[PDB]
RNA sequence: CACGGACCAAGGAGUCUAACGUCUAUGCGAGUGUUUGGGUGUAAAACCCAUACGCGUAAGGUUGGGGCCUCGCAAGAGGUGCACAAUCGACCGAUCCGGAUUUGAGUAAGAGCAUAGCUGUUGGGACCCGAAAG
RNA sequence: AAGCUCGUAUCAGUUUUAUG
C-alpha cells in the first residue's frame, strides 16, 4: 500500500497517472490500507490542471467504486473516505474546495450507483453515514442539496412521471430522509444546518 | 470603546480580522462578549488552570457545552479526575493538552471554535480569576 | 572603577588553547586526576555527593596501590582526609581498582 | 564602555524565531518578496543530492 | 545548508554571496539577512533528512532537550477560506451594497 | 497560506515595491496587472493570477495557479493571443471562465 | 478630467523676523514666548500654518497640468506607469545621466506618459 | 463541460435573497402608495 | 503542503527518491519575532567604543 | 522698568549606568532563567548543555450577575449561570475561658519567571555653564 | 490613563410641588 501512497503523491503527473492505472489493475486482486489509499488519492486530487482533467480524475475517484465480500470491501473502502476528507478537510485550501466538493459529489454519486445494484446492504451503507454525519458541519451542507439533486441524476414532463414513479418506489430514500429528520428532530446539533435542512427537505 | 489589540501577534490578528466579521454580520451577543474581551492586554488575561474548568463542567447541561477560554489553558496536577469536554482557547500548556486528550476530551482554536459554533450557540466562557494579582 | 568583562569572549578562547597545549605534550595523559566521590556537609547538601580532593592513604593501600606510586600513576592522594562512611570509602576503592583495569602503562 | 552593549534573550524564543526563519524558506513567495530571483529554480524546498 | 561536510564548504569559500551552515547550528542572521525573512535554500539530501532529527516532529522526539515547535494560535491560516465557507455563510444576515447610496 | 505572505509582503518589504510621493505605492515585478501591490494585484500573494505580457511578439496571457506555487521554474502557464481586437478579447474572456471579475 | 485645484494658501510661510537677521532663516518654526505677538495671533501680524489649509484630497499632490508625480530612474522603473498614463506623470531624478535620459524619453513616449521635465541636459 | 460549483450555493442563496426582496419591493409599493392616502385624509 | 519532496541530481533532473517534509515547515511565521529576536542578536557583536 | 543681542559661520545642554518600580508586548506556564562555566565553531558571532543557584508554587448556602439554552416573529417568560460583588455558614498563625470580638490582600484552588519597550523614583558630575573657603 | 464589574436605567451651579 505504502507504494501506492507514495507513488501517488508523488509530485509529478507521470508516477501520479502510471499509479492510477496500477491501482485499477490492483483492487481488482482492512481499514488502516483503505485509509492510507485515501489520503494518497486525496493528494492525488491536490495537484491538478486546467480544469477539463480536474474533472477527469473527479470521475476516476468516483469510477473507482465500481469495481458479501466486495459488499464488504467496498463498505469499508468508502468509510475510508468519509472519514479521510472530513479530517483532512478542514486544511484544505480555499482555492481547492473547488475541486474537493466536485470530487465529493461524483464520489457520493459513485456509492450510490453501486448500492443501486440490487439494492441488508443498504441498512449498512447507512451504518457508516450515520456514524458519520452524526463533525465539521461545512460538508453535510453539501450533501443536502447535492444528496436530492444528485439522486434524480441516478434514475435517468412526463419524465418527472418516470422519476416519480421509480422514485416513487421512493424506500431507499425513504431511509435516507429518515436519517436528515432523525439530525433534525435531535435537540443538539449545528442550529444552522437544522435551519439549512428545513430549507431543503422542502 | 478600543478597536485593535495591542498585540504584535499575526494570527489573533487573523482571529480579529475573522470575529469582526463574524460579529457585524450574525448580531449574535457571543461574538461581542468573545471579540469584546479578545482585545485586553496580557495582564487581563487571567490563564484558567483547567481545576477550574473540571469546576465549571458540574452543572447542569455542562455536557454539551464547549468551554472556551479566552486566554491559555494551564493544566494543574491537583485533579486526577478530568471530564470528556471540548475545550477551545488561543493557547494550551503542552501539559493542559495532553491532559485533556489523555481524558478523552478536545482542544481546538479559536477559528475551528468558529466554524463549529458560529452563533456560540451551546457554548460557555470562563473568566479567568481576576483581582488575585497585584 | 567599573570593571566590565569583556574578554568572557577570549578568555574562553585562551582557556581552550591552554588545555590544547596541555595536551599537547601529555598526550596520552588525561589532563587529569583521578578523584574520589565526596559527601558534602551541612544538612542542606549532605543528600548530595561530589568530588573531592584526593582518596586517601587507607582507600589507596586497600585498593592495592601505594600513595607515592599513586600520584605517578594518574591518582591523586589528600593526606589530611578521614575516611569514615563504609559506603563512600566503597565507591572510592572500586573507582580505583577501575581505573587500575582501564590504564596502561609504558615501559622505560 | 560599561554601556550595554548586549542583550539577553530567551533561549526558547530564539529557537521560536529560528523555526520561523526556516519555514519561511519554504513558502516560495518568501523568497521573492526578499531578494532572490528564484524564479527558475525547478522546486521548493530546492533539495540537492547528497553527493555535493 | 549541508549536513557533514566532505569537503563542500572549500570550494563555496570562495565564490560570491554563497555561504553554508551545518544543520547542527543554522545561524538565523543568515536565514533573516537583516529580518527580512526567507533566504533562498539549497538544501543536501542529508540535512533535509537529518532536519528531523534536529528539530523533532510528533514522532520522533528532540534533541534539542526538552523542546517542541511551537504550537498554532489559529488552526489554519488562510481566513478567507473560513468566511467564504458555506459553514459561515449560512449563519449570517444578508449583505449590503459595499458601497452605500448616498442620502439627501 | 497566502494572505500571511500578504501581511509579510504589506509589514516587511517586497524586494520591489515603489511608495510614489504621494500615498499611493506601486509594485514593480514584471508579472502583474495594474502595477501597485495591493492584496488583490500583487502576484506575490494571490496564488491564483493572470497577466498579460508581450514577448517582443504578440501578447501572451500568462495565468498561474496554485499547483504548480511549488515548482516555480515552469509555475506560469502562457497563451499567445491574435490580431483581432475582437476576437483577442474573446480569447481572454475566454479561457478566464469562472476567475473572478 | 479633474476638479478645478485649489491650493487654499498659495503663499510660502516664512519664521517670524526672517528678513531682518540672518542669523534666523525661512523655514517656518513655532513661537514659544509666551510674549510674542506671533504666537498670540495679533491682528497684521504673519499667518501661522493651520490644519485647516489642507488641501482637497480629491487633488491633493496633483501638479497643475492635472497629473500626479512620479519619480522615476530607469526604464525598468517607468514600466510601471504603463497602466496609469492618465493620473501619474513622471520625471527624472536628478542624477540620471545625459546617457540614460534620452532612453527614459524615447521609451517615454512610446507609452504616451507625460515627463514632466524633459528638456534636462538635452540639446539638439 | 466546466460546472464551478463554487457559485452554484452562491447562485442559490442569492436568488433567494433577490426575491425575498422584490417581495418587500412590491408590498413597500402597497405600503407607500397606501400611506398617501391615510396621512392626506388626515390632513384634510 | 506538500507531502514529499524531489530529491535532484546535480545536473539537476529528478531522481527516483522522495524525501517528506520535516514538518517543521508546519511552523508558524511571525515576522514580529524575527524582527526582535534579529535586533537583539545582531546586537551582540559590538567592539566597545568611548572617548 | 531689569537683564542678553553689532553682524556671519561652526560648535553648543535631560545622557549612561546601577537598584527598585508601573504599565505594554513577547516566550513559556506551577514552573521559570542557555550564555560563571563546558562542548563546537565558518571564531569576540551563531548552535548545544551537566550540576547548581535566584524568584514562584502556603470548597457552602443564598442573591444578584457578561454569555448561553427553551418558548415566543416581539417585547417578554422559564433554566443553567464564569468573573467578582454582596449575604450569612467555613479552615488556618496570633485573641479569655469549642466560642465574645477579630485575624492576615493566609486556605478555600494557584500565577509566576524572563527579555524587550515607553516611562517613573533614588545615587552616581546627573540638563549645561558660574559661589567664596579646604 | 487603566481596568468592567453601567450605559446602566444616571443625574443636574435650573424651576416647580409640600415641609424652614
Amino acid at each position: 500500500t505504502s507504494n501506492f501512497v507514495k507513488q501517488l503523491s508523488s509530485n509529478n503527473r507521470k508516477t501520479r497517472v502510471n499509479a492510477l492505472e496500477a491501482l485499477k489493475k490492483y483492487l481488482t486482486a482492512k481499514q488502516i490500507e483503505f485509509n492510507k489509499l485515501w489520503k494518497g488519492l486525496y493528494y492525488a486530487m491536490w495537484f491538478s490542471d486546467r480544469p477539463r482533467p480536474q474533472q477527469r480524475l473527479a470521475n476516476e475517484l468516483g469510477e473507482l467504486h465500481g469495481l458479501t465480500t466486495n459488499d464488504k470491501a467496498f463498505i469499508k473502502f468508502s468509510r475510508g473516505f468519509w472519514k479521510v476528507m472530513c479530517f483532512e478537510w478542514f486544511n484544505i485550501d480555499r482555492y481547492r474546495l473547488d475541486k474537493y466538493l466536485l470530487l465529493i459529489r461524483r464520489v457520493l454519486f459513485s456509492q450510490l450507483k453501486y448500492l443501486q445494484s440490487r439494492n441488508k446492504l443498504v441498512d449498512e451503507y447507512i451504518k457508516k453515514v450515520l456514524r458519520w454525519l452524526p463533525v465539521y458541519t461545512g460538508i453535510p451542507i453539501h450533501i443536502v442539496d447535492i444528496l436530492l439533486d444528485e439522486w434524480e441524476r441516478l434514475l435517468k414532463k412526463e419524465e418527472e412521471m418516470r422519476k416519480i414513479a421509480e422514485s416513487a418506489k421512493k424506500t431507499p430514500l425513504a431511509d435516507v430522509i429518515a436519517i436528515f429528520q432523525d439530525i433534525v428532530a435531535d435537540y443538539n446539533n449545528s442550529k444552522v444546518l437544522r435551519e439549512k435542512i428545513k430549507e431543503d427537505l422542502f | 470603546h478600543r478597536t485593535a489589540p495591542k498585540s504584535d501577534n499575526v494570527y489573533l490578528k487573523l482571529l480579529v480580522k475573522l470575529y469582526t466579521f463574524l460579529a457585524r454580520r450574525t448580531d449574535a451577543p457571543f461574538n461581542k462578549v468573545v471579540l469584546k474581551a479578545l482585545f485586553l492586554s496580557k495582564i487581563n488575561r487571567p490563564p484558567v488552570s483547567v481545576s477550574r474548568i473540571a469546576r465549571a463542567l458540574k452543572q447542569e447541561g455542562a455536557a454539551n457545552k464547549t468551554v472556551v477560554v479566552v486566554g491559555t489553558v494551564t493544566d494543574d496536577a491537583r485533579i486526577f479526575e478530568f471530564p470528556k469536554t471540548t475545550v477551545a482557547a488561543l493557547r494550551f500548556t503542552a501539559g493542559a493538552r495532553a491532559k485533556i486528550v489523555k481524558a478523552g476530551g478536545e482542544c481546538i482554536t479559536l477559528d475551528q471554535l468558529a466554524v463549529r459554533a458560529p452563533k456560540g450557540q451551546n457554548t460557555l466562557i470562563l473568566r479567568g480569576p481576576r483581582n488575585s494579582r497585584e | 572603577r567599573v570593571k566590565v568583562h569583556f574578554d568572557q569572549a577570549g578568555k574562553k578562547v585562551s582557556r581552550r588553547n591552554a588545555r590544547a597545549t596541555r595536551a599537547a605534550k601529555i598526550a596520552p595523559r588525561p589532563l587529569d586526576l583521578l578523584r574520589p566521590v565526596v559527601r558534602a556537609p551541612t544538612v542542606k547538601y549532605n543528600r548530595k555527593v561530589r568530588a573531592g580532593r584526593g582518596f586517601t592513604l587507607a582507600e589507596v593501600k586497600a585498593a592495592g596501590l601505594t600513595a607515592a606510586y599513586a600520584r605517578t600513576i594518574g591518582i591523586a592522594v589528600d593526606h589530611r582526609r578521614q575516611n569514615r562512611n563504609q559506603e563512600i570509602f566503597d565507591a572510592n576503592v572500586q573507582r580505583l581498582k577501575e581505573y587500575q583495569s582501564k590504564i596502561i602503562v609504558f615501559p622505560r | 564602555t560599561w554601556r550595554k552593549w548586549n542583550v539577553k534573550v530567551n533561549h526558547n524564543e530564539k529557537r521560536y524565531a529560528t523555526a520561523s526563519a526556516i519555514a519561511a524558506t519554504a513558502v516560495a513567495s518568501l523568497v521573492l518578496a526578499r531578494g532572490h530571483r528564484v524564479e527558475k529554480i525547478p522546486e521548493i524546498p530546492l533539495v540537492v543530492s547528497t553527493d555535493l | 545548508v549541508y549536513a557533514e561536510d566532505n569537503g563542500i564548504v572549500k570550494a563555496l569559500r570562495n565564490v560570491p554571496g554563497v555561504e553554508t551552515a551545518n544543520v547542527a547550528s543554522l545561524n538565523l542572521l543568515q536565514l533573516a539577512p537583516g529580518a527580512h525573512l526567507g533566504r533562498f535554500v539549497i538544501w543536501t539530501e542529508a540535512a533535509f533528512t537529518k532536519l528531523d532529527q534536529v528539530w523533532g516532529s510528533e514522532t520522533v522526539a528532540s534533541s534539542k532537550v526538552g523542546y517542541t515547535l511551537p504550537s498554532h494560535i489559529i488552526s489554519t491560516s488562510d481566513v478567507t477560506r473560513i468566511i467564504n465557507s458555506s459553514e459561515i455563510q449560512s449563519a449570517i444576515r444578508p449583505a449590503g451594497q459595499a458601497t452605500q447610496k448616498r442620502t439627501h | 497560506s497566502d494572505e500571511i505572505v500578504w501581511q509579510v509582503i504589506n509589514q516587511s518589504f517586497c524586494s520591489h515595491r515603489i511608495k510614489a510621493p504621494n500615498g499611493q505605492n506601486f509594485c514593480r515585478n514584471e508579472y502583474n496587472v495594474t502595477g501597485l501591490c495591493t492584496r488583490q494585484s500583487c502576484p506575490l500573494a494571490n496564488s491564483k493570477y493572470a497577466t498579460v505580457k508581450c514577448d517582443n511578439g504578440k501578447l501572451y496571457l500568462y495565468m498561474k495557479t496554485p499547483e504548480r506555487a511549488h515548482t516555480p521554474a515552469k509555475l506560469w502557464e502562457r497563451i499567445k493571443l491574435s490580431k483581432n481586437y475582437t476576437k483577442a478579447l474573446q480569447q481572454i474572456d475566454e479561457h478566464l471562465l469562472h476567475w473572478s471579475k | 478630467p479633474h476638479p478645478k485645484i485649489v491650493k487654499k494658501h498659495t503663499k510660502k510661510f516664512k519664521r517670524h523676523h526672517s528678513d531682518r537677521y540672518h542669523r534666523v532663516a525661512e523655514n517656518w518654526r513655532k513661537q514659544k514666548g509666551i510674549d510674542s505677538v506671533v504666537r498670540r495671533r495679533f491682528r497684521g501680524n504673519i499667518s501661522q500654518p493651520k490644519i485647516g489649509y489642507g488641501s482637497n484630497k480629491k487633488t491633493k499632490f496633483l501638479s497643475p497640468s492635472g497629473h500626479k508625480t512620479f519619480l522615476v530612474a530607469n526604464v525598468k522603473d517607468l514600466e510601471t506607469l504603463t497602466m496609469h498614463t492618465k493620473t501619474y506623470a513622471a520625471e527624472i531624478a536628478h542624477n540620471i545621466s545625459a546617457k540614460n535620459r534620452v532612453v527614459i524619453l524615447a521609451r517615454a513616449k512610446a507609452l504616451g506618459i507625460k515627463v514632466t521635465n524633459p528638456k534636462g541636459r538635452l540639446a539638439l | 463541460i466546466l460546472t464551478p460549483e463554487s457559485q452554484l450555493k452562491k447562485s442559490k442563496a442569492q436568488q433567494k435573497t433577490a426575491e425575498q426582496v422584490a417581495a418587500e419591493r412590491a408590498a413597500r409599493k402597497a405600503a407607500n402608495k397606501e400611506k398617501r392616502a391615510i396621512i392626506l385624509e388626515r390632513n384634510a | 503542503s506538500r507531502p514529499q519532496v524531489t530529491v535532484h541530481s546535480l545536473t539537476g533532473e529528478a531522481t527516483a527518491n522522495a524525501l517528506p517534509l520535516p514538518a517543521v515547515f508546519s511552523a508558524p511565521i511571525r515576522p514580529d519575532i524575527v524582527h526582535t529576536v534579529f535586533t537583539s542578536v545582531n546586537k551582540n557583536k559590538r567592539q566597545a567604543y568611548a572617548v
